């Protein structure tokens, strides 16, 4: 099951994006 | 979390906004 | 359902690839 | 759609050039 | 069944940051 | 292969090691 791992991948990019210069935290739970 | 949320839909930018520091 | 979601995030990569200097369109119907 | 074409089989080349301007 | 050639789109990203300076190959089998 | 190994399961970073040149 390396769907949530690669789904995750793109969330990290649109958090990038989104977020800018505040940055984000990524925990996966 | 946030795989919870956005993996099993598809979340907003809005919705994303939620994970920014 | 964000498997054609991630799957739009490829497909814009490769029409970037492909296309070139002409560019593309991307309207998912 | 290119979502219908190219997310249900993969798109060659070839395929993804009907999608250029 | 796009999803081996997504996949793939991923694994060769991650092997360009394992690998480094040593480079990889790539043979879908 | 990388393939069957790594889109099959989640593949480490060691794991991916096998891989280089
Ligand atoms: C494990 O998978 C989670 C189990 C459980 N469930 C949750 O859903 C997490 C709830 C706490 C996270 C913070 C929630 C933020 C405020 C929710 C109000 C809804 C309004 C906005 C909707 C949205 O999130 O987009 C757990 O206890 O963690
Ligand atoms: C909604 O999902 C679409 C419904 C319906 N079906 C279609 O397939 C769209 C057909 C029109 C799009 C332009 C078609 C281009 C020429 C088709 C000839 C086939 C030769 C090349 C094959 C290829 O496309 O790779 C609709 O009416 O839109
Ligand atoms: C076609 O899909 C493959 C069929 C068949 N099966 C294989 O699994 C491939 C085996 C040969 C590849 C090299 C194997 C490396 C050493 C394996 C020892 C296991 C220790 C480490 C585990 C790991 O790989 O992470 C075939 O004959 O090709
Ligand atoms: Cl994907
Ligand atoms: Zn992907």
């Amino acid at each position: 099951f390396v769907n949530q791992h690669l789904c995750g991948s793109h969330l990290v990019e649109a958090l990038y994006l989104v977020c800018g210069e505040r940055g984000f935290f990524y925990t996966p739970k | 979390g946030i795989v919870e949320q956005c993996c099993t839909s598809i979340c907003s930018l809005y919705q994303l906004e939620n994970y920014c520091n």
